[PDB]
């Protein structure tokens, strides 16, 4: 068949690139030395490295580290420095909230003193990072779109560990850090208060997240099906419409009656992806301040579902012939 | 006595059998492979609530 | 209104003893699971015995089954004041232990 | 009948009698298979085993 | 209406089937034997929707329900309103999706472009076909599909998941879970990656590739490069899907049990003490 | 909770407000979006007498580098046509239009090209951004299939000529053409083929969408050092007709 | 007079001649074959 | 009004037509839907309590 | 003369004829449905 | 009503009959399976039944 | 004269007496069938 | 009645007969399966039970 | 006279002929089968 253009033919390589720069002098923070991967050459480029360091990033190297040293040691600790029953339970084990006892008041190293600390490092390291992302389109002399975009984020990280248990008044209505004990989290919080599919902006949020599920495998789709035109360098077709353009904008207007341009399709899925963690933090932020039982409320506003048929399964079958007796 | 039809006359002999053969050989056999991977083990379900 | 719920179904010695003095299925305490925790941190985040496999809260039965503590978690209004002392989602866990325990 | 023969004369014999092979070769496996994945006629009852 | 540049483009010619016999548009829209097809098959689908939505006694949108046959039914056909307006409105929604790819395929094909946007519509077909029409198959029931309505069809997966306990210890939907996160976080980054290049701070010039590439190895290393970003997004998407369709598929036909019981596995193997 | 009137509290309120903003940014994120193209026309090239339900967007403005000017969007479509060899096949709208001549050559249809800038696209430095490998320092082949001096397969099986060069992208480090040396039986001259139309084997490379007598006409570049975004254009626009125009059998329908 | 493979008519029969031997000696096994088949387990 | 006639300057007839077909066939579908959702004007249902 | 669509006055009063003409037919017929109905299963 | 046939000078026959066509047999199917839906006059059971 | 199809005046007429004759016959075999379910299964 | 064959001067009869015949076949086999997914009209079963 | 397909009247005329003769033998095959099929099991 024809080349479909998902892994490339045949690689070259050349002097390394050092990257461009201006007044601002970043070339005075960028880390010396380079590599080249040939694994990741057939798919993308191939160059590694260098960095850029700032202090912003070394504060947040320094404050995740410690965060997840703290985590560590406790898992550790909880279960008698025994390294083989440490990696047997890894997945197990976690780093637990205060008791509902204490409020909002400083509890004790041995129930949730550590994690309260662990909570400010992590912190401390997320904001330092977000300064930085900011920093650098900062002295780039570009637009601060990733920034806006990685703050949509950091909204509903905040509202699940910081906002709401101030607002409800105990530390203790956060989440413990480990894998299989964050997964129970989510689904007693579901428990506890009723039924989140209920939740109107729980459907939105989750309408934002297939939608851009959705938008990305037909951008992806559609730039791959024009490269043939040169479709992938997408800042030049912005500067100087080509016949790339025209075939994918009359694709879309064909087939659904509606199309976009090669600037304003990244602005539909900027908006989709942002719009996921700030409707879920709207909806997250709402539960047990406002509204207490999703379920009830639903039919309450007439729109829960209603069923006639009976239940159990005496209604249905017999316990013999099930089992074939 | 045709050598002269032949080699007067020349395509492609094999591309033809590779449809035939990029069809059964290819789907028809592999979905017996994946239809009988799962359906081995049959189950049955008891129904507790509405439809 | 249990052993004859549906039919003639009674208990013998059979029915727990299988053949042993000591019948399978019996429970003890284990309640410290952990070492160096205090409270909730203390009875839970372990894959043990009497947890089903998940890391769900090795409590229950000896609240619910032995001693009487609610079960019941949910607010039976859509809007409800909110008191200190009403259940959380840990006591949501419990009973969602004892449920996977059933 | 009698003018079977003007097949020929529409159809190129060098890519049919390949594709033919082609076909009835992966027919006579799918028949062998099926009477294999069956009790009764698998023959391989009275081998798989020697006294 | 035509846009600007669009008149040199529909010239006549690519199609499967039909020749000219359909060759022209409606508005904007481009017809053909897939488009008269889908045409039937959507508007028959959504009447029969309504007829039944009358019969049941609502109009409500967030109330109509179409619901499946009882088990007891197995494989074959129900009274049509026990549950066999379901049966035909899934084979009309089936019939209606399969038109509506090969529709796209005949106008890839006029405008000289590659095909990869049905394909990639084709693993969204395999996952709803999946959901409707395999493992009822496999379970022995039509069933165990879900049902036509809005609010009706999240009680549906609320009873699913809880039916093998805690569903969030399946390792197939872990992956799709993870599939999905990571897709979103990249559209962000790509969206947000161009319009800050296109559009710079007031008084300023616009950006190139070249800028791109150093404010993403400053950020953290790497970069991907524009060609390699289209690919990732694509393949991420895809693979969300496909590992969607196997978690649904593996819960029913071959695994029973709840779903934490199946990491006594690496729970007691010999190498542990 | 209390209610204001009814049912309503705070989460109805927020619901509605978020009902408010999604209908404005959907109103602006459509009208950001009808920059280009507009207003509609005809199938004669009159304006419409329908024009849609949205609004034409305010005027906006770039900044070019290396002193290209400005460019202000929505503006006189500079990229439009002049002569197209195209007949109308019905007295209304909504039906296709037929080639008039020959379409490969006229560059209509599937072989449609834009009126780009004609000058090469170039890089951070000013310099152009596409460069023969040949004139590219430190550069060379480091995985995958060489094909420099393999010979080139036509759509039909024909050899017309042998690998030359290739012309590669200094700055992201990727190959962008193959430049062919034809054989005196089929042109003369050197051609260039976008990479993403050729597959490069073990002995040979192939183009299946044109023939080997198309090879002949594809769009020659002025200068043997550096290529225009016209010139870009119309060579792979020229391409992909062909997987149209080729062949008889490849326009009418395949049942 | 149709010829969309370029031969004439003699050298069609002469290769339908063959065609046709070629077929029923096929025949002429798979009879023996299903005959010894249906000895060994009748089916009808 | 004898000036009602001027709504085709400034209306294109081909577009109103296909609006107005549409409208009303799916006004007379809705409403003869909305009678058979009740018990007094449902046709089938007089006829068959009627025998 | 104010034209958006190409059309003349005259163009326009000819075409407004025949399309009041089917509307008066469609509502004719419509009226009788109607008291058809209305003296089988009365609504007022 | 006299002057009816010049709709032909606004529509093109060709996109015309194609709508009609669908029309007319989406209109007969739906009918068809409406009637199938109801017990009066299902007459595949009422011949069932009735035997 | 008003013309967006390019078609006569003759022409149009000569269509719409094909059509409309076709139109008829299929009114015709519906009201035929119609009768014929009448009688077979009131539903008025 | 009389003037029907203009039919094919809108419409391409090679293009029609092959739209035809897919049509035919598949409702063809459509009403066959409908018959096949009663009781009463099922002739596979219907032999099953009277012999 | 109006023509999108290139036919003329004569030939069209001549194409109607065979597809009648075709519809007609089509209908009368049709016609046998759903007489043997009530006569075996009647719907109505
Ligand atoms: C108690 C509930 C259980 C649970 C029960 C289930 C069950 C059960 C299922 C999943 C499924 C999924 N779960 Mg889980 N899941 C839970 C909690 C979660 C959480 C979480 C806690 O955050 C997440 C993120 C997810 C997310 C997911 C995804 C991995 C997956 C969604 C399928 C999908 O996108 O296919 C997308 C594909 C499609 C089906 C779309 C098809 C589209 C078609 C082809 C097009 C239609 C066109 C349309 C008609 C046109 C209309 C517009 C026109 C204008 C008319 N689950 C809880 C713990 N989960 C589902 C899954 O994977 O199924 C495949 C599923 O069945
Ligand atoms: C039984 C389980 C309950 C349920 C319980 C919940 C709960 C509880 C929540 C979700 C939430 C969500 N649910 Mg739900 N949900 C259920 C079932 C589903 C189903 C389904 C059945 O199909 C789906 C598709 C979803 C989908 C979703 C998402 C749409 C949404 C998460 C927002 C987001 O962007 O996440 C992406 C996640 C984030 C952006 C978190 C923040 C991440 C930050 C930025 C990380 C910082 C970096 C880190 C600290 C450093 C790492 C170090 C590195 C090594 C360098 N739910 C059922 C009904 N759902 C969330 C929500 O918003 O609800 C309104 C939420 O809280
Ligand atoms: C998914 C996005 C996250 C991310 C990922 C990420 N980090 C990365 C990369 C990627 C994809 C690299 O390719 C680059 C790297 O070299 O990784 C091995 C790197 C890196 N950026 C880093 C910093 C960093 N980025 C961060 C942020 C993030 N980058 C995001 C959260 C953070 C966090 C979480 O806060 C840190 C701590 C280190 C993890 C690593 C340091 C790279 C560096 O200092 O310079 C470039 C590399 C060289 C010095 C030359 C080669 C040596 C390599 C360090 C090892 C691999 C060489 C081997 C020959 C190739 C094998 C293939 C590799 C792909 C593994
Ligand atoms: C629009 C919402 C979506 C989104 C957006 C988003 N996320 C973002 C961004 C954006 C726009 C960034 O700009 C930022 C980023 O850096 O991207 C590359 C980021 C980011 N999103 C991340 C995570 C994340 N995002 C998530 C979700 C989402 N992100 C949403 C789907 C999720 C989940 C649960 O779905 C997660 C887990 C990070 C990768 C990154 C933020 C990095 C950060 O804040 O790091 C702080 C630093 C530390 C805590 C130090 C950690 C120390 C480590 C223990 C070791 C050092 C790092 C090392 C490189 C790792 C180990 C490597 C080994 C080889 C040794
Ligand atoms: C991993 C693959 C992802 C994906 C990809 C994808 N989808 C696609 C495409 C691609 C690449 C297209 O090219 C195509 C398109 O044209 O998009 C604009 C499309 C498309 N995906 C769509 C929707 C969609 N995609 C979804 C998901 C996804 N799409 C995945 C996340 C979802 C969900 C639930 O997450 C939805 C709702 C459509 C907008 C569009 C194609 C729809 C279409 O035109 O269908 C033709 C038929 C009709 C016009 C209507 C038919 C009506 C039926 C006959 C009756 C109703 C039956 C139905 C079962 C009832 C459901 C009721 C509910 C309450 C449950
Ligand atoms: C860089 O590149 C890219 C682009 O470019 C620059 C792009 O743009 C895009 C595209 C992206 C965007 C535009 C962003 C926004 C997209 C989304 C949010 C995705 C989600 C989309 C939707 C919610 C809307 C999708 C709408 C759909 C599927 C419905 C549309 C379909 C119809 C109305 C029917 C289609 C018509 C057919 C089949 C023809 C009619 C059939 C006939 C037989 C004709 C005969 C006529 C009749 C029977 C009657 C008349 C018919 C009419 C008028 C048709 C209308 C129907 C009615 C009922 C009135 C991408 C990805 C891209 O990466
Ligand atoms: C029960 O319900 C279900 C759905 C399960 C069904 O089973 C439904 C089934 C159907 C609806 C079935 C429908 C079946 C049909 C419509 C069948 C139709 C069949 C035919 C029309 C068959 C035609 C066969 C013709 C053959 C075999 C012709 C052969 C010809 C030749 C071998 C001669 C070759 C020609 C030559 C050499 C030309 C000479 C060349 C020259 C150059 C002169
Ligand atoms: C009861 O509630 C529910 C919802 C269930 C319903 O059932 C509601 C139902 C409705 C609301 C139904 C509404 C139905 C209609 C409005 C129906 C309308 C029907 C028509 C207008 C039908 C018209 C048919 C016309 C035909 C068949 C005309 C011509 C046919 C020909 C074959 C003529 C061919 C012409 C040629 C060849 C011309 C060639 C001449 C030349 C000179 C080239
Ligand atoms: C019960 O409810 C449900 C919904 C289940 C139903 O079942 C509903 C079903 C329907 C509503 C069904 C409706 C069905 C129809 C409208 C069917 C219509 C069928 C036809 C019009 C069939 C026409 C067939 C015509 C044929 C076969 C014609 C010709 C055949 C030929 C072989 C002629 C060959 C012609 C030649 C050679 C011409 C060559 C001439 C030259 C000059 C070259
Ligand atoms: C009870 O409550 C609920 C909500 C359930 C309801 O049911 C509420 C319902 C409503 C509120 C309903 C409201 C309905 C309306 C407002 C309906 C209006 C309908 C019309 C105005 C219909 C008009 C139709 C006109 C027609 C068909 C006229 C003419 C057509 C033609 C003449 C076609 C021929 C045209 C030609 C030849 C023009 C060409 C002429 C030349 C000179 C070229
Ligand atoms: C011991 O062995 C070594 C040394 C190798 C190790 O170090 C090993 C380490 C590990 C094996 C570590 C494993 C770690 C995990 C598995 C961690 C998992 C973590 C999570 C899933 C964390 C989720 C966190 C947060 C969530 C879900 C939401 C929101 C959180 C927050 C907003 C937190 C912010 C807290 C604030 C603001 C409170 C601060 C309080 C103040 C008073 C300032
Ligand atoms: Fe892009």
């Amino acid at each position: 068949p024809e080349y479909q253009n998902i892994f490339t033919q045949v690689q070259v390589q050349g002097p390394a690139e050092l990257g461009v720069d201006n007044e601002n002098n970043l070339t005075e923070e960028r880390t010396t030395g380079t590599g080249f991967s040939q694994l990741i050459g057939w798919i993308g480029n191939a160059q590694l490295g260098p960095i850029y360091l700032g202090w912003f990033g070394i504060i947040s190297l320094v404050t995740g580290t410690l965060w997840f040293n703290i985590v560590g040691f406790n898992m550790l600790s909880q279960v008698g420095y025994s390294i083989p029953e440490f990696i047997r339970q890894l997945f197990w084990l976690a780093l637990e909230p205060p008791s509902p006892e204490y409020g909002l008041r400083m509890p004790p190293l041995d129930d949730g003193g550590w994690f309260i600390i662990a909570s400010f490092f992590l912190l401390v390291s997320v904001i330092s990072w977000w300064l930085r992302t900011y920093q650098l389109a900062e002295m780039h002399k570009m637009g601060k779109h990733v920034a806006w975009a990685f703050a949509a984020a950091i909204w509903l990280f905040l509202v699940l560990g910081l906002f709401r248990p101030i607002l409800m008044g105990s530390w203790s209505e956060a989440v413990p850090y480990g894998i299989f004990p964050h997964l129970d989290w989510t689904t007693a919080f579901s428990i506890r208060y009723g039924n989140l599919y209920y939740n109107p902006f729980h459907a939105l949020s989750i309408v934002f997240l297939y939608g851009s599920v959705l938008l990305f495998a037909m951008h992806g789709a559609t730039i791959l099906a024009v490269t043939r035109f040169g479709g992938d360098r997408e800042l030049e077709q912005i500067y100087d419409r080509g016949t790339a353009s025209e075939r994918a904008g009359l694709f879309w207007r064909w087939t659904m009656g509606f199309n976009a341009t090669m600037e304003g399709i990244h602005r539909w899925a900027w908006w989709f992806a942002v719009l996921t963690p700030i409707t879920g933090g709207i909806g997250i932020l709402l539960t047990g301040t406002v509204v207490d039982n999703w379920f009830l409320w639903a039919v309450e506003h007439n729109f829960a579902p209603d069923y006639t048929q009976d239940y159990g399964y005496e209604a249905y079958t017999t316990y013999d012939g099930f089992l074939g007796r | 006595k045709w050598f002269d039809e032949w080699n007067s006359k020349n395509p492609t002999d094999i591309y033809k059998p590779a449809i035939v053969v990029g069809v059964a050989g290819g789907a028809v056999f592999a979905a017996a492979l994946l239809v009988s991977m799962g359906q081995p083990l049959a189950t049955d379900s008891m129904q507790t609530g509405p439809r | 209104g249990h052993v004859y719920a549906n039919a003639e179904v009674g208990v013998t010695c059979f029915t727990c003893h299988r053949g042993q003095a000591v019948p399978s299925e019996v429970w003890y305490r284990i309640d410290p699971v952990t070492e160096n925790t205090s409270g909730w941190a203390s009875v839970q985040n372990r894959a043990t015995s009497l947890s089903q496999f998940t890391s769900l809260p090795s409590d229950a039965l000896y609240q619910y089954l032995l001693n009487y503590e609610q079960i019941a978690v949910h607010d039976l209004e859509s809007r409800v004041e909110t008191l200190p002392g009403d259940p959380t989602w840990q006591n949501t866990e419990r009973t969602y232990s004892l449920m996977n325990y059933f | 009948m009698s003018k079977f023969y003007k097949i020929w004369l529409i159809f190129d014999p060098r890519r049919v009698f390949v594709a033919q092979g082609v076909f009835l070769f992966l027919l006579a496996a799918m028949i062998h298979l099926v009477l294999l994945s069956t009790e009764h006629f698998n023959w391989f009852e009275l081998a798989a085993a020697n006294a | 209406a035509l846009l600007s540049f669009e008149r040199k483009y529909r010239v006549r010619g690519g199609t499967l089937i039909g020749g000219d016999l359909f060759d022209f548009w409606v508005g904007p829209f481009y017809v053909g034997f897939f488009g008269v097809t889908t045409a039937f098959f959507a508007l028959l689908g959504t009447i029969l929707i309504f007829w039944g939505a009358s019969q049941q006694g609502t109009f409500n949108p967030w109330l109509i329900n179409i619901a499946p046959p009882d088990l007891s039914y197995g494989l074959g056909m129900a009274p049509l309103m026990e549950g066999g307006l379901w049966q035909i409105i899934t084979i009309c929604a089936i019939g209606a999706f399969v038109s509506w790819a090969l529709r796209e395929v005949e106008i890839c094909r006029k405008l000289g472009m590659g095909y990869h946007v049905p394909f990639a519509f084709s693993v969204a077909i395999f996952a709803y076909v999946t959901l409707v029409v395999f493992r009822p198959l496999l379970m022995g029931a039509w069933g165990h599909g879900f049902p036509y309505g809005i609010w009706s069809h999240l009680d549906w997966v609320s009873n699913t998941g809880y039916a093998y306990l805690h569903f969030h210890y399946n390792p197939a939907h872990m992956l799709a879970v993870t599939f999905f996160f990571t897709t979103t976080l990249a559209l962000a980054l790509h969206g947000a990656l161009v319009l800050s290049a296109a559009n710079p701070p007031k008084g300023e010039e616009v950006k190139g590739p070249d800028n791109e590439d150093t404010f993403f190895r400053d950020f953290i290393g790497y970069s991907i490069g524009t060609l390699g970003i289209h690919r990732v997004g694509l393949l991420l998407a895809l693979n969300a899907g496909f590992w969607s369709a196997v978690c649904i598929i593996i819960s029913g036909p071959v695994w029973t049990k709840g779903w934490p019981e199946w990491w006594n596995w690496w729970l007691e193997m010999p190498i542990w003490p | 909770e209390e209610t204001f009137f009814g049912n309503f509290d705070l989460a109805s309120l927020s619901l509605w407000l978020f009902y408010g903003f999604f209908a404005l940014l959907i109103y602006y994120l459509q009208t950001e979006n009808m920059r280009e193209g507009y207003p509609l026309e005809d199938e004669d090239g009159n304006t419409a007498a329908n024009q849609g339900p949205f609004p034409l967007p305010k005027e906006k403005t770039f900044k070019l580098q290396h002193g290209r000017g400005e460019l202000t969007l929505p503006g006189e479509d500079v990229q439009r046509r002049d002569n197209l060899a195209l007949r109308k096949t019905a007295h209304g709208n909504g039906f296709p239009m037929e080639p008039t001549g020959d379409p490969m050559l006229d560059g209509v249809g599937p072989a449609s090209w834009s009126k780009r800038r004609d000058v090469p696209e170039l890089d951070a430095h000013g310099h152009p951004k596409i460069v023969p490998m040949s004139a590219a320092e430190g550069f060379g082949v480091s995985a995958g299939t060489d094909p420099r001096g393999l010979p080139v397969m036509a759509g039909d099986g024909e050899i017309v000529g042998l690998v030359s060069d290739m012309w590669i992208d200094e700055a992201e480090q990727l190959v962008r053409y193959l430049e062919l040396e034809l054989d005196p039986e089929w042109g003369d001259g050197k051609r260039l083929v976008q990479r993403q139309m050729v597959r490069i084997k073990s002995d040979r490379v192939k183009v299946r969408s044109i023939y080997g007598k198309h090879f002949k006409n594809v769009p020659k570049t002025k200068s043997p050092n550096q290529v225009t975004l016209l010139e870009e254009d119309k060579i792979m626009a020229y391409y992909a007709g062909g997987t149209l125009y080729a062949d008889e059998s490849r326009l009418e329908p395949q049942l | 007079d149709l010829s969309f493979t370029g031969l004439t008519d003699e050298q069609a029969q002469e290769l339908h001649s063959v065609y046709m031997s070629g077929l029923w000696l096929f025949s002429a096994v798979a009879v023996v074959a299903h005959l010894a088949t249906f000895i060994w387990r009748p089916w009808f």
